[PDB]
């Protein structure tokens, strides 16, 4: 019944060891010179979602100890409770003591810590340096301003770079050997583009185009599958919309927007987000251009972040993208 | 399968209220041997480990090995709300799933059914207890019981200093300190006063006093408290049972001096 | 499996002659215990500058071997709280000891701010009653949250920031105590990365050499991501909207900085930017703010960070 | 036993009156009161004296910190050969534990002063208590009633000692006992006793940095000389040439109260050229932080009070005061949404920029008159009240109105008033039939036509046209109505 | 059964019951109909305008899945009545995923393909706060064998 | 250094238990001749003092006079630990930041040490020289307990008249006492010198707290004065107890 191949990709495929973790090169490197040395000082990893900091702290306290990592290893993640009562007793007794297997320094993990009141952090600030000799303490955290200053600079700050091309180029290439697959150049490029660093979001879309195969043994995930999955718009059409704003008129423009964004079901929130990373690239003659394009578009988005409208809202993008596009002239 | 119908009803009670509010999670495996289980605490510190051969049992037979994971708050619930002169049963079932208890009594027809949803504890099974320990002592449960909670009220850390036919236990805190300094004595006329001590080296080390208040609370099962002292060793606190045995392994509180 | 010290704790202060912080202060204390009427004082700086350090080396110089027995130190981690300002305290208030002529016993209460109100006010007359045998000293770092008499009553000592010459002998110390290959722009590039403390210094310099061995400008600022609030800083000062658009760009948005941390830091620059106006600060303060309740509700894109730096443009131009 | 492991503070404390510096006259009003406090309850304390002292029986002591109110306290009381009861804040003060174990101390007498000198007749008041209470403020564990209950029922001069006497906790002791206020020295006072000190101690003090010294630390002594002590140990000479950088490292950081933080905030001397340097943002925004409950409603309250010094050219005080108020009104949509859900509470400084900073700067000048209390506290309450009376007609008349508890005030009412209270002024006592007849239709009784009244306001004012009617219909009315049964 | 399906407005009366009747999202129901002979169903976030057929989809899959005896003892449902706060999602959240799945019966083994996890949908997680859905992280990550996520929202920026 | 060794700790226990409620600090002064201690209540308005001589000690040394200033508490605390069948030490070396209390047992090889820290009060040992007192009264002490146990349920006032060779206490609830002398039991043998008539007041709460001492000796002495502090001796095996009281003012 249960096995290893039940698990979705997000997990079935976690690094193991830290020979597994792509990407963020120049923190594993030191991190393994680290353990090696024999010296591990407090550790804070800052990153981004997704990135790799849980699965580098677990490799690591299973590279440190053991195949059995969480037995003398204490992890304090956001299911917990994490008052000044808990890092009263519970924290303090653990740093306090011994282990119970083996002979070695203690290690405590505690995951999002930016999750904690500012009296829990201001206890642990103490208690983290009172006994060093023995434990060590990994503040994990995605937020660097909930964390006061003093407990961030009691931590050496190790930051996790979003994943460049290669390394989710490498992990997709290894995802692929595993899995019988296989996946188009162009829509290589596509997911690449629309991963925005996630290692979540392209095993995630890659099981999506998987499983929309109808056969993921000998046909290949082209361009459009990965577009469909997501429902992201293509390069193509949202050039074209874009163009057609510009160049036409009202009334065509409305109509090309409005069969655009029915022809496949788009959102306006992915096309707002398409043209402006398609726009940004322009060369405008002026300030007093790009101000405008960005304010409105902004107040756009956030209002389409509420939900409002449907078509208001098209329209208002339409006339600001034309507005903004008056002072050129 | 798994049928235990135990002897009387309230020993599962006794036996479960020594580790009631000193661990939360525990999971029981049963073989053909007995009842086994081993769980740690919330902070990692101690460790609670249960042995009840067939000998308490009534009844017993079990097919192959099975693993029973379960919280111990909504356990307690279940042997609440029974009553204490009824006959006790767990069953489960081939597949390990939601564990039957059920009460009968000797009298008239009550048949009280519970079910108890099993929690997944991965089944990171220890092996403790074939180390060579330094020291070993034995001594009236009373007596451990009543130095601790009159150690406790001075200090939050106790000392435990095993010297030549020596049992030292000291409390330092910030009112006063405090210092029981007992010796191995047989007596012929009461067995189970005599203190016993066997000794090869000499060993001092720190426990918590939160955590021993909660270890002596096992002292209603059984008399004889034994102690295992060891250096670079959790301490084993055992309380023997008439067919098994509950042992606490405590960890030493280490000094920065 | 042995595990070494780090070197901030490995090579902590165990003398107060050792202590690079301010000089008029720490000769104070050096004076004050070579002599040994300590009255009370209330210590306070930014984070990491050597108060609780150098309080310690002041008790373990002033008490010596009573050390274990004359100074009963509270720290956040123990309670603080109204019944053991009342019991523990005061029961070591009272505690008869028999000291050296000129010693006293001290009470080291650290990070005095996160105190209540009610334990002050409770302290106030322990702490004067028994002058001659207690002698109480806090170590925070906003002396803002202590209440008046409490600080009154002491000695106020402030503590300023480590200068950057105070920071590159400790560093020199350090590494001719630890055999380590160094350049001058390694050492240079590591106290301006540590903004003036020493514990993130010294944890960056740990870091550094064992990442690479040898403390090169390429090495630090390869593994060290110098500060975050100076980039800010540069890109609200751009003269066009493109320069600075292409800064939060490249340096903030593409590093993996979350949109929050950004708005958060640029709002904390601009509190304190000379530079300008005040009317022009103050509107720029308000539009990052609204910017920052647009954030809060979710929505975080780039788009965002964009049309918060564009206002910021239009109002600074015009 | 030492003599110089003292503090500085305590082998120069006043041994005696004539050495407690500044305030001659707070404490000579205090030592004739506590001398006369016996002649006065001879009189049962019914008998005011020369100054309207003799009607107290208990003192109250409030003025800056570090100035002699606990050294004026227990001098005046070993003057006089009384018996010292002190407690303070250290001690466990509750309405329980204070009538446990210190009003048995209220009307007994001493047990230990009987033993200290009775062979000489020195005076009559040597067997007696005066409770001394320190640090009133100080009650976070009964703590200012039953201790203002004490000032009533009580047979032994009772000196209270506080810091701060408008706050609004510690209100009780307005009139139930006689207060005295201690302001902070001059630089007269203390020079004496300073030039004494550096005159025994071996350290050159000049005479004319004293008052600098008393200038940075405001008016505490003690601060002074802790300052001084501090500073003797390396450096024996503190003159002009040093005194800069003493007063710049010593300086006080008091905590600001919700008068004086308007008035600094509203000042427009911050907001300038120079003095933007000299009080940086950094500071207005602390200056809010030191107390986040009362700065924003004090700013609302009086931020078109004042005459303005900023504005720029063309623009006028109604414009500068619009944008202030616009400006309030986005502080309020921030507080609101940080007390919230979600608990957003990293959004507080925009708060203190949006409500109180900007307001400020945008309207600072010279303020007309004086700082005015906040209104908003007092109206919410009424409001609140209000909406209690007015949900209790509206559910008393949903068997009949069908309508919502906002619809029944802004139009049912006014018909009400009509119904019921017009027949009261045009028929006179012989209505009374008529207007029972109406609220026994809507189940009210006495107590909501006492309340309907109070609700109409503009040209509409009952509470005048109700003393109006004669007092014999008023005594009718309410007996026909407790007579009949409903 | 029939008579009560017949006593009730037009929306509930003809609410999907398989992944058939859905006929508006044809990219979603494939993945979810490709889930059925495969195991590997990751954690699902249905988001989108409202009246779309989220709450329509995710229950005929259960139905689909479990069938109509396993489904009330294999699923937990927060969607608005229940007290979802920081210490709810803490405590019974956490213990029903932290929990072994049930026995299923021969007769639902037989007839509907019974995956070896259970499932907890959060209906409209935009109601949460953010303490809330931040406990949910690691609780959603650990027991990821176990168990298996569903949101559902109108505004995905909403969701931290 | 002090050693003084008791034959059973029970009866330090009962002394301690006698008035470990009206005060909290306790300077106790040892002598060549015995112990004596007084401490004043923390609203100074009963003192209480005592004095034991060697005959209560199984073994006692004293080189130099010393005073311990300790608290009552933290010394009862210690004092539970103790069993009745132990024999009591207190070790006290010069200098004494430290006092230590030993529990040795006869038939066990169980000792057990506790140590206390002292506190730092000021001594201001006041005389007890004697003040002649005008009326002096001998009464069973479980009566008198029992008499203002009734009277402290009606109020906290007690008046006390001692008038022509005869006893009332008065609650504003009256109970009258006429002396009787009788030779076959002694215990109850009431007995009453006079000079004038007495007539004071006094509070509930301190005479509540007085009678707790009311299991050490059968028989109590009160003495009164109209114009000092009324006096309630308890008598030891080998030394006294006796309690201040404070007047009330006269209306
Ligand atoms: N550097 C990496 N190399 C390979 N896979 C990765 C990497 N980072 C993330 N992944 C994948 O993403 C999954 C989850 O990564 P995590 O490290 O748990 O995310 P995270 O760092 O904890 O960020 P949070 O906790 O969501 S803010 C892993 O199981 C991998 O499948
Ligand atoms: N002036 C100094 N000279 C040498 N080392 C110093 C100095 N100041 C700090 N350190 C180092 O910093 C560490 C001790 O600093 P702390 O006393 O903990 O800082 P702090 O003043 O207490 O500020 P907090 O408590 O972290 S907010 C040790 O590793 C010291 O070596
Ligand atoms: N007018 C004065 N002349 C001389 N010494 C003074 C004077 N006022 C205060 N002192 C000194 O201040 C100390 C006494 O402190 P106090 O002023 O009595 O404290 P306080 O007035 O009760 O204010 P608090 O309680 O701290 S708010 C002693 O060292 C006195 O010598
Ligand atoms: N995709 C669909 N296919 C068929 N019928 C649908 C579909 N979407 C909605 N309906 C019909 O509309 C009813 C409501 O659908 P729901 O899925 O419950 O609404 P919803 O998606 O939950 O929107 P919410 O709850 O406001 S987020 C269903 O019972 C159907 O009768
Ligand atoms: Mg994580
Ligand atoms: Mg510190
Ligand atoms: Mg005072
Ligand atoms: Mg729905």
């Amino acid at each position: 019944k249960r096995s290893k191949e039940n698990l979705p990709w997000v997990e079935k495929y976690r690094p193991e060891t830290l020979d597994e973790v792509y990407g963020q090169n120049e923190v594993i490197t030191t991190v393994r010179k680290f353990v090696d040395e024999g010296k591990l000082p407090h550790l804070l990893f800052y990153g981004p979602p997704g990135t790799g900091k849980t699965s580098t702290i677990v490799a690591l306290a299973r590279e440190i100890y053991g195949k059995n990592y969480s037995n003398m290893v204490l992890e304090l993640n956001a299911s917990d409770d994490r008052g000044i009562d808990v890092v009263r007793n519970q924290i303090k007794d653990f740093a306090s003591t011994r282990q119970i297997f083996s002979k070695g320094f203690k290690l405590i993990i505690l995951d999002e810590a930016d999750a904690m009141t500012n009296a829990a952090q201001n206890a642990l600030r103490r208690v983290i340096e009172r006994y060093t000799k023995n434990t060590r303490f990994c503040v994990l955290a995605n937020y660097a301003h909930k964390l006061t200053p003093a407990l961030l600079s009691r931590c050496t700050r190790f930051r996790f770079q979003p994943l460049p091309q290669e390394a989710i180029e490498r992990r997709i290439a290894n995802v692929l050997v595993h899995e019988k697959l296989k996946l188009s150049p162009n829509a290589e490029k596509a997911l690449i583009e629309l991963s925005n660093g996630d290692m979540r979001r392209v095993l995630n879309v890659l099981q999506s185009c998987k499983a929309t195969l109808d056969n993921p043994d000998e046909d290949e995930i082209s361009d459009d599958v990965i577009y469909e999955c997501c429902g992201a718009p293509r390069p193509s059409d949202l050039k074209a919309v874009l163009k057609s704003i510009l160049e036409d008129d009202w009334g065509t423009a409305h109509y090309t927007l409005n069969k655009v964004r029915s022809a496949k079901g788009l959102a306006l929130i992915d096309l707002i987000e398409g043209i402006v990373k398609i726009l940004e690239d322009y060369e405008l003659q002026n300030e007093e251009t790009r101000v405008h394009l960005l304010t409105k578009l902004a107040d756009i988005e956030y209002s389409i972040s509420k939900g409002g409208n449907d078509q208001i809202q098209g329209s208002a993008v339409i006339g600001a993208i034309k507005a903004s596009f008056e002072n050129e002239t | 399968m798994l049928e235990a119908k135990f002897e009387e009803a309230s020993l599962f009670k006794r036996i479960i209220d020594g580790f009631k509010d000193c661990v939360q999670l525990v999971n029981f495996q049963c073989k053909e041997d007995g009842i086994i289980a081993q769980a740690v605490d919330d902070s990692r510190v101690l460790l609670v480990s249960l042995e009840i051969g067939v000998e308490a049992f009534q009844e017993y037979r079990c097919d192959h090995p099975v693993t029973l994971g379960m919280d111990l708050t909504s356990l307690s619930k279940i042997l609440r709300c029974g009553n204490n002169t009824d006959t006790l049963t767990l069953i489960a079932d081939n597949t390990p799933d939601s564990i039957i208890l059920l009460f009968e009594d000797t009298k008239k027809d009550r048949i009280a059914e519970y079910s108890l949803k099993l929690m997944d504890i991965d089944a990171d099974f220890l092996k403790i207890e074939e180390l060579q320990y330094d020291s070993t002592l034995s001594l009236p449960s009373s007596e451990f019981s009543k130095i601790v909670r009159d150690l406790s009220q001075l200090s939050d850390s106790i000392n435990i200093m095993i010297t030549k036919e020596t049992i030292k236990f000291v409390a330092d805190g910030d009112i006063g300190s405090g210092s029981v300094i007992i010796k191995p004595f047989v007596d012929m006329e009461h067995p189970e006063t005599s203190i016993k001590l066997e000794m090869d080296q000499p060993v001092d080390l720190t426990f918590g006093a939160k955590y021993l208040l909660d270890i002596i609370k096992g002292s209603s099962l059984s008399d004889r408290v034994g102690i295992r002292l060891s250096s670079e060793a959790p301490a084993l606190f055992q309380f023997d049972l008439k067919s098994g045995f509950l042992q606490f392994f405590l960890a030493p509180k280490f000094n920065d001096e | 499996l042995s595990l070494q010290l780090p070197w901030v704790e490995k090579y902590r202060p165990q003398v107060l002659s050792d202590i690079v912080g301010n000089k008029e202060t720490i000769d104070r204390l050096q004076q004050i215990a070579k002599d040994g009427n300590m009255p009370h004082m209330i210590i306070s700086g930014m984070p990491g500058i050597g108060k609780t350090t150098s309080v310690h080396c002041l008790a373990h110089e002033l008490l010596g071997r009573s050390y274990a027995d004359g100074v009963l130190e509270l720290n956040a981690s123990d309670d603080r709280g109204i019944d053991v300002v009342r019991n523990q305290i005061k029961h070591f208030a009272q505690k008869k000891l028999h000291l050296p002529p000129g010693k006293h016993k001290i009470v080291i209460l650290d990070e005095a701010d996160s105190m209540t109100a009610g334990a002050q006010q409770a302290l106030r007359r322990t702490m004067e009653l028994y002058s001659n045998s207690t002698r109480f000293a806090f170590a925070c770092n906003q002396s803002n949250k202590i209440i008046e008499p409490l600080q009154s009553r002491c000695a106020i000592l402030r503590y300023s920031k480590l200068s950057d010459e105070d920071v590159l002998k400790r560093l020199l110390q350090i590494i001719k105590l630890e055999d380590v290959k160094y350049t001058n722009d390694g050492l240079e590039a590591i106290i301006f990365t540590a903004e003036g403390d020493m514990r993130q210094a010294i944890n960056n310099l740990q870091s550094t050499v064992a990442g690479h061995g040898l403390v090169n400008a390429d090495n630090v600022f390869k593994i060290v991501d110098s500060p975050h609030p100076l980039i800010v800083k540069k890109m609200l000062l751009a003269s066009n909207l493109e320069d600075s658009i292409q800064i939060l760009r490249t340096d903030l948005w593409k590093k993996g900085y979350s949109s929050i941390d950004i708005v958060t830091t640029s709002f904390r620059v601009t509190k304190n930017l000379a530079q300008v106006k005040e009317s022009v600060r103050l509107e720029m303060i308000k539009e990052i703010g609204l910017t920052h309740m647009r954030i809060l509700e979710g929505v975080g894109t780039y788009l965002q960070l964009a049309s918060m730096l564009a206002k910021i443009h239009k109002l600074n131009n015009k | 036993v030492r003599e110089e492991d003292k503090l500085w503070t305590v082998k120069y404390a006043p041994t005696n009156l004539q050495q407690v510096c500044g305030n001659k006259g707070s404490v000579m009003k205090l030592k004739n009161w506590l001398a006369n406090w016996e002649n006065s309850k001879k009189n049962s304390f019914k008998h005011a004296g020369k100054d309207g002292s003799g009607v107290f029986r208990a003192a109250m002591l409030y003025g800056p910190p570090g100035i002699g109110k606990t050294t004026a306290a227990h001098l005046v009381a070993q003057e006089l050969g009384y018996d010292i009861l002190e407690q303070n804040a250290s001690d466990v003060r509750s309405k329980t534990l204070l009538n446990a174990g210190v009003k048995n101390a209220l009307d007994n007498m001493s047990v230990v002063g009987y033993f200290k000198h009775n062979e000489e007749a020195q005076n009559l008041n040597g067997k007696h208590f005066v409770i001394i209470m320190d640090e009133v403020d100080g009650m976070s564990g009964g703590g200012v009633g039953q201790l203002a209950q004490f000032c009533r029922k009580t047979s032994t001069p009772l000196i209270l000692i506080c810091n701060e006497r408008n706050l609004p906790k510690m209100r009780p002791f307005d009139r139930v006992c006689l207060d005295i206020q201690f302001r902070r020295p001059d630089a007269n006072s203390i020079k004496s006793r300073l030039m004494t000190i550096a005159i025994r101690e071996k350290f050159k003090l000049d005479p004319n940095v004293i008052d600098r010294l008393i200038q940075t630390t405001r008016g505490d002594i003690r601060q002074v000389i802790n300052l001084l002590s501090t500073i003797s140990t390396t450096t024996k000479t503190i003159n002009h040439e040093n005194i800069n950088e003493i007063s710049k490292a010593w300086e006080k950081n008091i905590a600001l109260k919700p008068f004086d933080i308007a008035h600094k905030m509203l000042d427009g001397q911050i907001y300038s050229d120079i003095g933007s340097r000299n009080f940086t943002l950094n500071d207005k925004i602390a200056l809010y932080f030191d107390d986040f409950d009362f700065t924003p409603l004090m700013i609302q309250e009086n931020y078109l009070s004042t005459r303005p010094s900023v504005l720029k050219p063309g623009q006028s005080h109604l414009e500068a005061v619009a944008e202030a108020a616009n400006c309030i009104s986005l502080g309020d949509i921030v507080e609101k949404k940080i007390r919230s859900s979600e608990q957003l509470w990293s959004l507080l400084p925009l708060h203190a920029v949006l409500s109180s900073v900007y307001p400020a700067s945008k309207v600072a000048g010279h303020m007309a008159g004086r700082i005015n209390f906040t209104a908003w506290l007092g109206q919410n309450s009424k409001s609140a009240k209000y909406y209690r009376l007015l949900q209790e007609i509206h559910y008393h008349t949903r068997l009949g109105t069908s309508t919502d508890k906002i619809g029944l005030r802004l139009d049912y009412l006014p018909t009400f008033r009509k119904r019921l209270l017009d027949p009261f002024l045009k028929q006179g006592a012989d209505a009374i039939s008529s207007v029972i007849e109406v609220m026994d239709d809507y189940y009210l009784t006495k107590e909501d036509w006492d309340s309907i009244m109070e609700f109409f306001v503009g040209p509409d004012v009952t509470t005048a046209i109700i003393k109006k009617i004669p007092a014999t219909v008023k005594s009718g009315f309410t007996r026909k109505y407790n007579s009949m049964t409903h | 059964a029939e008579q009560s399906l017949a006593q009730q407005p037009w929306v509930e009366k003809y609410r999907p019951k398989n992944l058939d009747e859905v006929t508006a999202q044809d990219h979603a129901v494939t993945v979810l109909k490709k889930t059925l002979k495969s195991a590997n169903l990751p954690h699902m976030l249905f988001y989108g305008p409202p009246g779309t057929g989220k709450t329509s989809t995710i229950l005929a899959l259960t139905k689909e899945l479990y069938g109509p005896d396993l489904m009330k003892s294999r699923i937990l449902e927060l969607n608005a009545s229940d007290e979802r706060g920081i210490s709810i999602v803490r405590e019974k959240v956490k213990n029903f995923a932290r929990l072994t799945v049930s026995k299923p019966s021969k007769h639902d083994l037989e007839n509907y393909p019974c995956p070896p996890y259970k499932i907890i949908i959060l209906d409209e997680a935009d109601s949460m706060t953010a303490d809330a859905q931040s406990a949910l992280r690691r609780t959603m990550e650990t027991y990821s064998g176990v168990t298996r996520f569903c949101l559902i929202c109108n505004y995905v920026t909403r969701i931290i």
